[PDB]
C-alpha cells in the first residue's frame, strides 16, 4: 500500500511460500526461447510480442 | 571488468557446451549479469545422487 | 602452423561460439619438397627459407 504508488520505483513486501521453493498456487513459470539463432533483439521483441 | 555479451561469450558457452555426459538431467539455466559475473542452474532428476 | 594448423582463438557464429583454425592450403605441405616452400624472417630481418 505505502511503497506501490508513494515511490519512483516499485517495491515489495511479501512472505516466501510455505513449501520453501516449489509450486506458488495458481501458475506457472514460461520460458520462451530462441532456437534457431534469430537476435536477442528479435527473440526479446517476441517476449514483448 | 566484464558486461553480460562478455560473460555469456567467454564463459557461459565455453562451458554449457562442455556440459555433456551429467546423469539424469533435467534443465540447465545460466545468468550472464553487466556484473561480470555468469550462474549456471542445472536441475535433476528428483533425488538423483547430490 | 602450416602442416598441423593453428587453434588461435574463438568467434561468434549466428550465436553460438566456435573455434577458429588456420593453416596451410591443401597444395602446400603435401609432399617433401614442400619444406622448400615456406619461410621464417630472422632477426636480420629477411625471410628465410627451411
Amino acid at each position: 500500500r505505502a511503497f506501490s504508488q508513494i515511490k519512483d520505483a516499485m517495491v515489495f513486501a511479501f512472505n516466501l511460500p510455505a513449501i520453501v521453493e516449489l509450486g506458488t498456487a495458481t501458475g506457472f513459470d514460461f520460458e520462451l526461447i530462441d532456437q534457431a539463432g534469430l537476435g536477442h533483439e528479435k527473440l526479446t521483441q517476441a517476449r514483448n510480442q | 571488468g566484464a558486461d553480460a555479451k562478455t560473460v555469456q561469450d567467454t564463459v557461459t558457452q565455453v562451458i554449457e557446451q562442455n556440459m555433456n555426459g551429467i546423469d539424469n538431467l533435467m534443465y540447465m539455466s545460466s545468468n550472464s549479469d553487466s556484473t561480470g559475473t555468469v550462474q549456471i542452474t542445472l536441475t535433476f532428476e528428483s533425488g538423483t545422487d547430490a | 602452423a602450416a602442416w598441423g594448423g593453428s587453434y588461435v582463438n574463438d568467434f561468434i557464429d549466428r550465436g553460438r561460439v566456435k573455434k577458429v583454425y588456420v593453416m596451410s592450403e591443401a597444395k602446400y605441405r603435401m609432399l617433401p619438397d614442400d619444406i622448400g616452400d615456406w619461410y621464417v624472417r630472422a632477426a636480420d630481418g629477411q625471410m628465410v627459407p627451411f
